[PDB]
């Protein structure tokens, strides 16, 4: 008996606590919100993926995902993801 | 080595784990090469959905007057936001039910 | 003496808790029964998980939850305040079901 | 094995359909009702089971439902995925 | 006073006209100005291929005759053979566009 | 030259044949407008589609392939050229 | 030395096996990639090129045409209950609609 | 100029062994060439999704086949199998 099934429970947990700190969530919640984060992962993935096959690329760079970030989420809520990913990419690539 | 093994979620200042994702896109079968920068800005965008739905749904518990966010508070979080119905209207969300709706002409007359 | 409600008044007051509870509203028995006897013309001796049946249950009643709210927007439409099977055949057929 | 549609009873699609927020249900509703759901949860478990001989198992899990309402374009939260 | 048909009858006859002829019914140039027109207002001196417009007016003209389809189908469930917004808006909302 | 007021180029008798190829027999004088605006919704949907797949591919003409890809994203297939 | 005998005609099948085989492999499907799988796959498009081809030639004798227009293959999809299922959400230019009139518009 | 292949001079063969008369124009090939590429593109998608879900890295008949019978409606998808089980027995025992 040794087998341990990933999600994303506890990084769901952690950011819920770093926006409602006295907030908690149910183990139902906790699924649906673990299935949404797969299944966005997969959407962004795909396009991305599929971009990457259309451009006759081979590399999946952090444009690509820029892009399908840019056509999957709908309109404004794609152009604060794109801001806050290129921030952690900037963060990112010039640190210690 | 000899090194403080910062992991790259701190490094990009983040909280979504960049290697599970990295692993996750190599391991997916997407494309041949997976950068660094793909898997950073991807964690990012899914802390940001993420952030934002929790944010609605504690708001939505803190409205029901509960500290315990439960499906029906995730149902109310996306589809009481457009942006949030526009990205999950073909996506159902269990034990949530649908937003409190009624029509106008099904009311009685009360004038 | 006794007390009398107007029809629209249950009603409404029936769509209000019903749109306020989140509980599944077919039975779970019945429903396994039907998913059993739908899945028996695809293959003999099926075996199901109890959340495989409580998925389909949540899926199947957010569907029929979906249906009728286009087929009450298809009744008031017609000026009408009573559903039809002309509502769900027309809501069907917008959608795209009809096969 | 033929009064597993009638389970569906009249009272339950009622419920539905108060939550659909139907005030009035004429009486021709329910066996179209419980004829749309016998479709509906005849297109599902034929994916769901097709995907359960993919997998050469004799039970079906919940995640091959979510994998059949998902290729159906109906994506289901909270049962694995 | 010449001869004058019912309204039904030369309606019937474009409805046959048009349902079997396949060629493109809005014109070429005022669709090729309204999607350089919608295009502005994402980059500015974008280039367009003739085929890449061809393409736009083919998927947007069957996508009107569907919505018309559709609007066509909400009219006459409400007992009436004239489309109305109150038929476009029925059909977007339940084919889930709104 | 900013382009303007291109939507009125969807003339009435342009929208009278795309009623008959659909069927309509009779049409109310709202539908003109209505049907203009939701044919500039779908345009400003499809265009902004094929438009980030131009972004991306570093061009600025945008090809029928990325009209395809972007049709085909959002569920309407269009054949004939390409995929 | 050794005839090379294609792995189309060695399965008795006319659409490519190699070059669908390339396209899985390339395709970024999996890391392994059959040879039952590329065969399966040519015939299953094969077959259904056939169906499809095989209506559209009727919808051409019916309209009296020698080459298929889009028109035809319009007419071979959708008049076809299955390929109208395969493909609902699928347009096809230069085709138009089914020559379909509601009853109700009709004059009495 | 690089060469962008097609499935035309395919399409043309099974089209002579379906209807030995009748041709067909380029803009109806393009069609068929789309749905070709559209339907392999849409079977190998599920078959890959089949071997992902299964925790496979292989993509044997039985993934396109369950693909098959995923994608294509009722009859269609029991033709398929059919034709389709032919001829890899045709290929496997040649
Ligand atoms: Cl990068
Ligand atoms: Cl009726
Ligand atoms: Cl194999």
């Amino acid at each position: 008996r040794k087998t341990r099934k990933e999600s994303y429970a506890i990084y769901v947990y952690k950011v819920l606590k770093q926006v409602h700190p006295d907030t908690g969530i149910s183990s139902k919640a906790m699924s649906i919100m673990n299935s949404f984060v797969n299944d966005v992962f997969e959407r962004i993935a795909g396009e991305a993926s599929r971009l990457a096959h259309y451009n006759k690329r081979s590399t999946i760079t952090s444009r690509e995902i820029q892009t399908a970030v840019r056509l999957l989420l709908p309109g404004e809520l794609a152009k604060h993801a794109v801001s806050e990913g290129t921030k952690a990419v900037t963060k990112y690539t010039s640190a210690k | 080595t000899r090194a403080k093994a910062k992991t790259r979620s701190s490094r990009a200042g983040l909280q979504f784990p960049v290697g599970r994702v990295h692993r996750l896109l190599r391991k997916g079968n997407y494309a041949e090469r997976v950068g660094a920068g793909a898997p950073v800005y991807l964690a990012a965008v899914l802390e940001y959905l993420t952030a934002e739905i929790l944010e609605l749904a504690g708001n939505a518990a803190r409205d029901n007057k509960k500290t315990r966010i439960i499906p029906r508070h995730l149902q109310l979080a996306v589809r009481n936001d457009e942006e949030l119905n526009k990205l999950l209207g073909r996506v159902t969300i269990a034990q949530g039910g649908v937003l409190p709706n009624i029509q106008s002409v099904l009311l009685p007359k009360k004038t | 003496k006794p007390h009398r409600y107007r029809p629209g008044t249950v009603a409404l007051r029936e769509i209000r808790r019903y749109q306020k509870s989140t509980e599944l509203l077919i039975r779970k028995l019945p429903f396994q029964r039907l998913v059993r006897e739908i899945a028996q013309d695809f293959k003999t001796d099926l075996r199901f998980q109890s959340s495989a049946v409580m998925a389909l249950q949540e899926a199947s009643e957010a569907y029929l939850v979906a249906l009728f709210e286009d087929t009450n927007l298809c009744a008031i439409h017609a000026k009408r305040v009573t559903i039809m099977p002309k509502d769900i055949q027309l809501a069907r057929r917008i959608r795209g079901e009809r096969a | 094995l033929r009064d597993n549609i009638q389970g569906i009873t009249k009272p339950a699609i009622r419920r539905l359909a108060r939550r659909g927020g139907v005030k009035r249900i004429s009486g021709l509703i329910y066996e179209e009702t419980r004829g749309v759901l016998k479709v509906f949860l005849e297109n599902v478990i034929r994916d769901a089971v097709t995907y359960t001989e993919h997998a050469k198992r004799k039970t079906v899990t919940a995640m091959d439902v979510v994998y059949a309402l998902k290729r159906q374009g109906r994506t289901l939260y909270g049962f694995g995925g």
